[PDB]
């Protein structure tokens, strides 16, 4: 336990991605929402994806303006799958803790695939 | 993104809103001049809520504090918070007008600040993000409140579409009558604008303060200095799961979208335990949360005042109750599960209700995060007992002769009168006839 | 250098491409002959190959992982091209 | 090799070439007559591009300086920056003319000394081999430089329009109008040859000017002299890739190149932020790369008058956005991303456009390269207001029958007074018309 605090923060980001993909903070899940909300109303394409890449960048400056130090919103990301074009679109966005590291020893892919069917309820 | 613009208005009503900001600032741990405490972002992780993000690395209130006289905003000059406040960005220095009272007096004169009373606050909404909407902080007792608090209510209408209005209409003293007479006239005006203008309102009044006034303070003497403590605290923390996050209806338009079945039933009525001293020395020891939403169904906490036998005569259809500090989270659904063993609040047999709990954390300063406050923000359609009270008030003034020539000289050469004794008939049996 | 193949093939067509579109300006009075139209024609196709050609890159572009900074340079360009 | 000849010329238009020039020396390190430091080469690793090659150690301009009133070329001739220039080649000491307060006095002067006029400017040109072009550095203020800078833009336009022309027009001043009486007439026949027989132009409003310099700069009256010092400065910062050596668009020609999609539609707006002196004490503890070109889609950085209401009747098609000094350049890609996300502009959706980012360094002298600089060269299509501005101050004159047989007794026997106000009216349309 004094290896991971010194390089990982691995029980802070035990309590980090419950505060997002399960939205313990909601005022930052809105404010993203919001915004996105009439790129979401539309039917999926493939020119769909580069614009969600920075509706988030531009989330997370508008909900914050002194808790952007952290690495915490560096160490998550956007998540895309490939939804066919009949649908809402809404089905399609989602976000994910993006971990790959020797932090992925509490996460694994069995986890996210789980945080996956969380998301969408 | 959720920013809201108060319009402080009136003699009493920029003073209320004054401790409203004293208030904000203790627990946001800004000083009035700068930022100086860094508990401000460890505990709230959204300071912008009220405030335009900085141009001076000093957050700014969204505040317009305008009156008739000048007297009440030099009433602010000399206290050192009014370098929180900026000369003419907040308020405006020297706002001018009647001497005044009358609730005609103030309508027509906002007709030529027209210009410059939306130009203040346009020029505050064109910074915010994406504006949710205007809290109109403004006060009925006397005319100057009450005159043109009423015109905001029409122009606000017509010049944006989806914005939340809402006032917090805080009645004066109703057994005084010498103090102001002209008061079932200015109030039924008003009223009539809050049921064809308005979404939602916070009802308030005075002669049910004082019923705690003389309870929980124990002082004998009302004015206005010692009634805006109460008033600033409930409008604080009404508005705590938009200052910090909540979950889910963390919008103050997700709250009041619940607390309301059709217009014309929207007077929401507020209730506040904690005004002792007995209170904060008691929470050191634990006070359970399993108590604190059985004890706001207790009619004596309550700021509106109704009968003790109207209470079986009115269902509850929306009751919030929002615990802020202490909180004890593995027995709070079970708090929740006792509102319906007691039966203390009745509930509609043809419809589905909703006994709304909700949580929230405060300031991370300790003996403002240990103690127990509960806010109720209800919704009893028992709140017809201020409307007949103002209503019989208002047909007896005029059978003693008074303003039917006392209120035709202020632009008014027409009956609109009875127009306002049958307005308030339909909204009163309107709010009764929800219930079966 | 894109990616090894595919990517680095479209992106030295295109601008093989654009400098055949700068012989086809070199005329003048270009745009009043047979020949001026002639030229243009042949170019319309060259070109629709290749608009076609980083298309199929975009595919893969939304697949997610390719080598993500490839795929935020490739589409900020071509935002840049829209707004 | 891109050697720029510059045509200062009139009795404004000598004024604002004068700072132009005193500022490039101040920047490459050199004093007026010699070469003085080391820190000149290291530092600028291309000094000459508008100035003669060195052969002399010290570089010269490539200036020509005509006016019809000889009076502000020798309050020059006296001045120490007569060795920066020539008194017997560079600019003629004593050249002759009237007052000039006619457009047509010094139209038919240069078609008598007009072999006189073009051997000036190719005895400039003779240290390149392959020249860049002309760069009109004249005004459309007053009769001198208007009057005579007209015959200027037709005849380097039948003899080198291979070659880039372009020039900064500089508005007449429209709070004169009992000084310069001549102002809608001089100001539609320059901007007539300037819509077929140049290249681009560089709108510059003066009005404008005096809008933003009691807002940032805060003198209590601005006066003609502290108007050239606004001018100079954003002379310099356009040339920041093509002095300094960039890697893209370092040619004068290569930055216009993406900002004029067709002719007649090339009129750029210019705006320039760091006019306010409260940059400087927040660009030394930083000022953020995420704020510095957010604020060059601000509608307040303009030194040029365009419609508001007309901003979302109207799309931008093509932007320029030049970052200067320190910048951070990592994020920088960070940045772009964000501009087109709030939605700061509009712009064109059907076909090409272009939000382009360049960044570069500046002096070896830190204060003044320690300081966030922003350019922008905008084309947006709502610049059809200036010529309906221009034009209605242009008929209410041919209205009181002015200038219509008072200025066809030099050169103008023939009526082309209504071929001015449709050649403003096909301008506007053939603007609006481009995009949908």
């Amino acid at each position: 336990l004094d290896v991971l605090n010194k390089n990982y923060n691995l029980l802070e980001h035990m309590q980090a991605m419950r505060r997002y993909l399960l939205l313990g903070q909601g005022d930052f899940i809105r404010h993203l929402m919001d915004l996105l909300k009439p790129e979401l109303v539309r039917p999926a394409t493939t020119l769909y994806q580069h614009n969600l890449t920075g509706i988030l960048e531009t989330a997370v400056r508008a909900t914050n303006a002194q808790f952007d130090n952290p690495e915490i919103l560096k160490r998550l990301d956007v998540r895309l799958l490939e939804v066919s074009p009949g649908d809402t679109g809404w089905d399609v966005f989602s976000l994910d803790y993006h971990v790959d590291g020797p932090i992925a020893t509490v996460f694994t892919r069995e986890c996210m695939s789980h945080y996956l069917r969380v998301f969408n309820f | 993104p959720r920013e809201i613009i108060t319009l402080q208005l009136g003699q009493c009503g920029n003073q209320i809103g004054f401790e409203f900001w004293k208030q904000l600032c203790a627990e946001h741990g800004i000083s009035p001049e700068g930022i100086v405490e860094e508990f401000a972002t460890e505990g709230t992780d959204r300071k912008d809520v009220f405030f335009y993000q900085a141009d001076d690395e000093h957050y700014i209130p969204r505040a317009v504090l305008l009156d008739l006289e000048p007297r009440v905003i030099h009433s602010i000059l000399n206290s050192p918070y009014a370098n929180l406040y900026n000369p003419e960005n907040i308020y405006l220095s020297e706002h001018g007008g009647g001497a005044g009272n009358n609730w005609a007096s103030g309508f027509s004169q906002g007709e030529k600040i027209h210009e410059d009373i939306f130009d203040i606050i346009d020029r505050e909404a064109d910074g915010s993000d994406s504006l949710e909407g205007f809290v109109l902080c403004h006060s009925i007792a006397g005319g100057t409140g009450s005159g043109l608090g009423s015109y905001l209510l029409e122009r606000l209408n017509d010049r944006y579409p989806k914005k939340l209005v809402q006032t917090y209409s805080v009645f004066p003293n109703q057994d005084e009558m010498s103090h102001v007479v002209v008061q079932p006239y200015n109030s039924l005006l008003t009223l009539k604008r809050l049921t064809q203008n308005a979404d939602c309102v916070v009802v308030l009044d005075n002669t049910a303060l004082n019923r705690i006034a003389t309870d929980r303070l124990h002082i004998q003497n009302p004015s206005f200095s010692q009634i805006n403590q109460l008033v600033s605290t409930i409008m604080s923390a009404s508005t705590t799961t938009l200052r910090y996050p909540g979950y889910m209806n963390n919008d103050l338009i997700g709250l009041i979208a619940s607390l309301i079945p059709t217009p014309r039933l929207h007077f929401l009525m507020t209730g506040y335990t904690p005004l002792t001293t007995d209170q904060s020395v008691a929470s050191v020891r634990k006070t359970t949360v399993l108590d604190v939403m059985r004890r706001l169904l207790q009619p004596k906490n309550v700021m509106v005042s109704t009968g003790r036998d109207r209470q079986t005569n009115h269902c509850y259809i929306a009751i919030l109750n929002i615990i802020q500090g202490e909180v004890d989270p593995t027995q709070v659904h079970k708090s929740l599960q006792r509102i319906r063993e007691r039966k203390l609040a009745n509930f509609i047999p043809w419809g589905p209700a909703s006994i709304q709990v909700a949580l929230s954390r405060k300031s991370p300063y300790l003996p403002s995060a240990h103690r127990v406050s509960g806010l109720m923000m209800a919704n009893h359609t028992n709140i017809s007992s201020l409307f007949e009270r103002t209503c019989r008030q208002y047909d007896k003034l005029r059978k003693r002769e008074a303003f039917l020539e006392q209120f035709r000289k202020e632009d008014i050469f027409k009956d609109n009168f009875d127009e306002l004794d049958n307005s308030r008939e339909i909204v009163q049996q309107l709010i009764d006839e929800y219930h079966a | 250098f894109i990616l090894l193949k595919p990517v680095f093939h479209c992106l030295n067509e295109i601008l093989e491409l654009c400098h055949s579109f700068c012989s086809l300006v070199s005329q003048n009075l270009g745009p009043l002959d047979e020949r001026g139209a002639g030229q243009l024609d042949i170019l319309v196709k060259g070109f629709s190959c290749q608009s076609s050609l980083l298309f199929r890159i975009l595919s893969s572009v939304r697949n997610h992982q390719i080598n993500p900074d490839l795929a935020q340079l490739l589409l900020r360009l071509d935002y840049n091209k829209y707004y």
